[PDB]
RNA sequence: CGUAAGCUGGAGGAGCGAAGAUGAUUAGAUACCAUUGUAGUUCCAGCAGUAAACUAUGCCGACGAUGUGAUAUGAUAUUAAUUGUAUUAGAUGAUAGAAAUUUGAGUUUUUUGGCUCUGGGGAUAGUAUGAUCGCAAGAUUGAAAAUUAAAGAAAUUGACGGAAGA
């Protein structure tokens, strides 16, 4: 039978895309088979947040923070339980962020 | 007979459904004189056909009263002893039911076939 | 113990039904009133029953108790808002009636006193 | 074996039709009364389903 | 004894409806076995098509039931077919005769040819399908008699018509579905829309709303 | 035919023609514009009348008035409905509607009605679902903004806010006693505090 | 015309890396792990013609229910909107289907608008033989003798997981 109503991915009307390869095991992967995450950390930590206010030579100074993008193979990402599985009637809510 | 099957595919949609009109974009004189064999039994009630420098276009009124029209192709050419057997094919009962030939005298029914014995083509049936 | 059984509930929500107007405020006077009406094998059970009535009592003349209906109680609870207030809505004599809502009054005729806002 | 036709397709309605309601209305003169008679329309069960059963009723009386 | 629970049964007992014909002309559905008992003494036909014992699978052992199918039936024109399953298979038939009961349907008989004589026969051609089974019944001149298997032959033999043509289509040996093929064949026959049904019918009024102030009061 | 006095001022007071942002397709005619900054729609108050009419009708002619039953699972809608049925000699119910008490005969309270009345047609569907089994006629009152199936006759009115149905309840308790005793309609207008809280 | 390999000729070679050789694990590993390491993958000129080359749905033509979107563009209108044509995504109903599913896979036993190609129980078998192509590897066409009562598709109830959560 049919499992899902796209098959693999979200691609329509074209015919391929050139591979990206994943960062803990290194297999190619599409591009748009992919599992992607954002996410923000800052440089310092919130546990010496206060311990740099006294050593500071400064008066007032913000701390700053970076971003980072992911990409895994769906192997590599079910093992470290970023996607997991789902109910049947469940599978088709979608969060947009 | 692109446009005598395309007649009657719209007409089982709109009789299926409950409308009371319809309005197709396409005229020939073999639809006109379709209409006319349909019109004299009293299956539908009038109609009507706009001349445009174009294809034409057709509006006919339904009144709820078409079980099932059909168009045949290809045309075969049927003798005369051979019209007992189309009936029993085509039709559900002997009481009624209603066959067009297109006889060289026009398109007429198989009881004016039959009565002065004259084979032809054949071209549907409505019931 | 500590959770009543459904056998207890179910013969509780009766006694409330035919045996109201016995009732009262005090629990004790309430384990005589069961020895009259019902027929309990064992002493125990017979002291949570009673319990239970003056909780489902208590609970109908202050608090919210659904699936239970008593004709007695609700009579009298409506007769305290069959009440008239002296002044209702339709005192105001100023209607606010909407620049699009004006026309409809305009084209049916209508014998009201509008004005906009 | 007899069938009851509908008033608003004009088809026979057939005997397991589950939809198939007999609506009664009474008929009142001039001014607003009572009169002790009943006339009635059928429908079918089909053409309630899709919602078309309250534009044929008002276009019916009214006009 | 039976005992009129439905407000609708309560008006044949007390003798205001005298025939079957009022309700299904005003589509009145019924929702007890014991109307049409009352309506029709010992002149109900019945039988049994097939028994059939399923089987299913739990953790010890598997759990087994019957099912069964009963046809019933009058001498001129109600048929009526239900299901049931059970555990035991004295109480399954007894049950499904009153389900089969409550599913009762008329059907209409015409004439092979010509508008005078008994009606012997369906009037027009008819195909029903349920699951994979095709069944055609086309009508006959007299005198020919019913041509057709095992178990259709009994259905319309209750039905009442003396001759018929019939066909199949399809995988038949699952006579559960055979059997519910031949009663869609027989409603859509009598479902179509006739010249002489032109004529325009009497209004009437439902009988519940006539008799309405007997049965209050 | 009657004429609609002094009710002009209670509709229009209790925003009984406001209507939805959107109208379905089976709406139409009620609808005669819309506003301008807020974009609500309106409806024809003389049309609405004519349904009021025309609800009457099918409702009288009853042999008795108690095979007439009333649903509302609106927390506002009990009060309404209690001062309206006792007028009317109709059987109230009240709250969640159980499944199965047209149908099933096992149920605590079984009852076999005639005509059925439905205050909003999506807050009640179990009463409309089950009133496609058994033959029978509904009346409801129908927003801007909602599907028409299996019912004949709509009374399109605002139902969002609880202060206008006590409205169309007021209305109906007029009429059914109008075209029964010849009466003076609108004798006392103060009656409608006891619909209202 | 035709991804990817694979062939002859000349240019180039950073990283990656079949074949080959070493270190651990193991009863045994010529496999997974790790360190090296050649052809290749890059450019120009030509042969070759196979993929789960899949939307596993040939091409043209008439009619179809509401709601939210997307790309292009025209009219009304004017800073506030609702509207035309051609594609396209999704949800709810309705039909059809053995079922999963479904604006066609619908308008069908009440079977017909026109035209090309393919299949007939499994296995032997895409195997032999002949013919036509190619530098070669190989490609297209393509059987039988002897055998066998099953092979298979969709879906319910259990049991199991060196499967996951509360
Ligand atoms: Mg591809
Ligand atoms: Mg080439
Ligand atoms: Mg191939
Ligand atoms: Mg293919
Ligand atoms: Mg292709
Ligand atoms: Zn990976």
């Amino acid at each position: 039978p049919v499992k899902r109503k796209n098959h693999g991915k979200n691609r329509k009307n074209r015919g391929s895309c050139k591979p990206v390869q994943c960062d803990k095991c290194g297999r190619c992967v599409p591009k748009d088979k992919a599992i992607k995450r954002f996410k923000i950390v800052p440089l310092v930590e919130a546990g010496s947040m206060d311990d740099v206010k006294v050593a500071s030579i400064y008066d007032i100074f913000e701390v700053p923070r970076i971003s980072y993008k992911n990409q895994y193979c769906i192997s590599c990402a079910c093992h470290a339980r970023i996607v997991r599985v789902r109910s049947r009637q469940g599978r088709k809510i979608r969060y947009d962020g | 007979m692109k446009q005598l099957s395309n007649l009657c595919k719209a007409i089982n949609n709109a009789s299926r459904a409950g409308k009371r009109q319809l309005l197709l974009h396409e005229s020939n004189s073999v639809t006109r004189d379709f209409l006319k064999q349909m019109l004299k039994h009293g299956y539908i009630t009038k109609y009507s056909y706009v001349d445009d420098k174009r294809k034409g276009k057709t509006i006919v009124w339904l009144n709820g009263r078409l079980n099932k029209c059909g168009a045949i192709c290809p045309n075969y050419k049927v003798s005369l002893d051979h019209i007992e057997n189309y009936r029993s094919r085509l039709l559900p009962a002997r009481q009624f039911g209603h066959l067009l030939f297109s006889t060289e005298k026009g398109i007429i029914d198989h009881n004016e076939c039959i009565g002065s014995n004259l084979g032809g083509s054949i071209l549907g049936f409505f019931y | 113990g500590n959770i009543r059984n459904r056998v207890i509930k179910r013969a509780a929500r009766q006694i409330v039904e035919k045996h109201f107007l016995s009732l009262d405020k005090s629990f004790d006077d309430n384990l005589l009133v069961v020895q009259d009406v019902a027929l309990v094998q064992s002493k125990r059970v017979r002291n949570q029953i009673a319990g239970y009535v003056t909780h489902l009592y208590k609970c109908i003349l202050k608090g919210t108790a659904k699936k239970l209906y008593i004709k007695s109680h609700e009579d009298e609870r409506e007769k305290k808002e069959n009440i008239m207030p002296k002044d209702s809505i339709m005192d105001t004599e100023v209607v606010e009636v909407d620049p699009m809502t004006l026309e409809m009054l305009n084209k049916n005729e209508y014998r009201g006193n509008f004005k906009l806002i | 074996f007899e069938r009851r036709i509908c008033s608003f397709t004009k088809r026979p309605i057939a005997s397991s039709d589950k939809s198939s309601v007999q609506i009664t209305l009474a008929d009142i003169d001039e001014n607003g009364r009572l009169l002790n008679t009943i006339s009635t329309y059928d429908v079918c069960g089909v053409v309630r389903r899709n919602g078309l059963s309250d534009g044929y009723l008002t276009d019916k009386i009214f006009g | 004894e039976w005992v009129p629970k439905t407000k609708l049964g309560k008006l044949v007992k007390d003798r205001k409806i005298q025939s079957l014909d009022t309700i299904f002309t005003h589509s009145l559905q019924i929702r007890e076995a014991g109307i049409v008992d009352f309506l029709l003494g010992q002149n109900i036909r019945d039988e049994v098509l097939a028994i059939k014992s399923v089987q299913k699978q739990t953790r010890a052992g598997q759990k087994t039931s019957i099912k069964a199918v009963v046809a019933i039936g009058d001498g001129k024109g109600y048929v009526g077919i239900g299901t049931f399953s059970s555990k035991d298979a004295a109480t399954a038939i007894k049950t499904a005769a009153s389900k089969a009961k409550c599913n009762i349907r008329p059907v209409r008989l015409g004439l092979w040819q010509g508008e005078m004589g008994q009606v012997h026969t369906v009037t027009t051609r008819a195909s029903g399908k349920c699951g994979s089974s095709v069944v055609k019944i086309i009508p006959a001149p007299k005198g020919t008699g019913i041509s057709a298997s095992s178990v259709p032959k009994t259905i319309l033999e209750l039905a009442g018509v003396k001759d018929a043509y019939t066909q199949c289509f399809g995988a038949t040996y699952t006579t559960e579905n055979f059997a519910k093929a031949t009663i869609e064949a027989l409603e859509k026959s009598s479902s179509l829309f006739l010249p002489s049904q032109w004529t325009e019918p009497i209004k009437q009024l439902n009988p519940l709303m006539e008799f309405s102030n007997h049965l209050n009061k | 035919i009657p004429i609609p006095e002094d009710f002009v001022k209670l509709i229009l007071i209790s925003q009984g023609h406001l209507g939805g942002i959107k109208t379905s397709k089976h709406m139409g005619r009620y609808v005669y514009g819309t506003r301008k900054p807020e974009n609500i729609k309106v409806i024809d108050i003389e049309k609405t009348w004519e349904k009021f009419i025309l609800a009457s009708r099918m409702f009288c002619s009853l042999q008795n008035p108690s095979e007439a039953v009333v649903v509302s699972t609106k927390t506002f809608g009990r009060k309404g409905v209690l001062k309206f049925c006792e007028a009317t000699n109709a059987t109230p119910v009240i709250g969640r509607f159980i499944p199965g008490t047209f149908c099933n005969n096992q149920v605590k309270r079984p009852l076999e009605p005639r005509v059925l009345i439905v205050s909003d047609p999506f807050a009640d569907k179990q009463a409309l679902d089950e009133s496609s089994y058994v033959n029978l006629q509904t009346v409801a009152f129908c927003n801007t903004d909602n599907d028409v199936s299996f019912v004949d006759v709509v009374i399109p009115m605002n139902n969002r806010s609880p202060v206008s149905i006590s409205t169309g309840l007021f209305i109906l308790s007029r009429l059914v006693r109008f075209m029964k005793t010849g009466e003076p309609l609108d004798e006392n207008m103060k009656e409608i505090e006891l619909f209202i809280y």
